[PDB]
Formats: structure tokens, C-alpha cells, sequence
């Protein structure tokens, strides 16, 4: 029946913005990838996916409910 | 079989590598794919984003498996693989780089594709 009225929140996520990525591997020596952090091999990483270190929290967006320590 | 030019040789590769779905276009599905031992082809391009990245592909070429080929200009790359395969004869939706692709043991093994990237191979 009727139309609806007058909120104003209208937000959004983030839009997961254009940024360059893949950094996990420093440029030291040649050929060598010195690595901060694990890249993780959980129980279903074929190791080519990387874990964040977020500074407090150790977390994959894989292995997201499992293998997060707070560290 | 082919002509033995490595660019339309390449091409063979790239035919039946878009039905085999090797193809692991942009730096974290190329990272993940040398970083396996799936990859078996590497083919890399002019600065597209970063001077960084191309230096990084050969550090990962260095400490996982050397395979390396160098063909430059990003717009070839890019128009090679469109949107998941190359698509119409135009597109101007999109034409942008690929930059490095890396494909998985040479598409199909089936014909042409072992002995014309092979006698490059062993070269370089």
C-alpha cells in the first residue's frame, strides 16, 4: 500500500579499492623473496595464498572461522 | 610442428590453454602459480603498473622454477586473453595488459604444442 519515508543512512562495505597487492615477498638480494610472514599452509592452502598479518590477529580470508591466533 | 617463430608458437600454446583454463592472469593468481608446481610456461611483458613486478616475476622464476620468456608490450598480452578468452574481432570495453600470464604444462599436451615450445626450451 503505502511508500516507504525517510532514513538517511546509506553506507556501503568498502569496495575492496584498487590498490597494489602483492608486496608479501620484499626484493632484498637476487634471486631471494624474503617473506615477514608465513605464506599459510593450512589443511587446504597449496601454499600460494598468503595470511595477513594484521597486528593483533594472525587471520586468513580462507581459513577464516580456524587457524586465527591473536598474536 | 608449427613454423618455429616463437610468438605464433606460443600462440598454439594459448589456443588450448584458454580450454584448459591455465591461465593465471594478474600478480596473486601468477604468484600462486609458480609458487605450485602446475605452472610449466611463463611468459612476461613491459612495465605495466610497477618496474617492481617485473623484477619480482624473475625473483620467483629464480627460487620455484625457471621457464622464463620475455615478450614485451602489455597490449599483446592483453588483447590475448580478453575477457576469460579472447573475444570479437573489435572490444573496446577492454584491451588492457595481462602483463605476465602463466599456463599450466602447455595447455594440452595433445599435438604441436610439446615439440614447437620444447625446441625453445631447452635454448633459453
Amino acid at each position: 500500500k503505502k511508500s516507504y519515508t525517510t532514513p538517511k543512512k546509506n553506507k556501503h562495505k568498502r569496495k575492496k579499492v584498487k590498490l597494489a597487492v602483492l608486496k608479501y615477498y620484499k626484493v632484498d638480494e637476487n634471486g631471494k623473496i624474503s617473506r615477514l610472514r608465513r605464506e599459510c599452509p593450512s589443511d587446504e592452502c597449496g601454499a600460494g595464498v598468503f595470511m595477513a598479518s594484521h597486528f593483533d590477529r594472525h587471520y586468513c580470508g580462507k581459513c577464516c572461522l580456524t587457524y586465527c591466533f591473536n598474536k | 610442428g608449427g613454423v618455429m617463430d616463437v610468438n605464433t608458437a606460443l600462440q598454439e600454446v594459448l589456443k588450448t590453454a584458454l580450454i584448459h583454463d591455465g591461465l593465471a592472469r594478474g600478480i596473486r593468481e601468477a604468484a600462486k602459480a609458480l609458487d605450485k608446481r602446475q605452472a610449466h610456461l611463463c611468459v612476461l611483458a613491459s612495465n605495466c603498473d610497477e618496474p617492481m613486478y617485473v623484477k619480482l616475476v624473475e625473483a620467483l622464476c629464480a627460487e620455484h622454477q625457471i621457464n622464463l620468456i620475455k615478450v614485451d608490450d602489455n597490449k599483446k598480452l592483453g588483447e590475448w586473453v580478453g575477457l576469460c578468452k579472447i573475444d570479437r574481432e573489435g572490444k573496446p570495453r577492454k584491451v588492457v595488459g595481462c602483463s605476465c600470464v602463466v599456463v599450466k604444462d602447455y595447455g594440452k599436451e595433445s599435438q604441436a604444442k610439446d615439440v614447437i615450445e620444447e625446441y625453445f626450451k631447452c635454448k633459453k
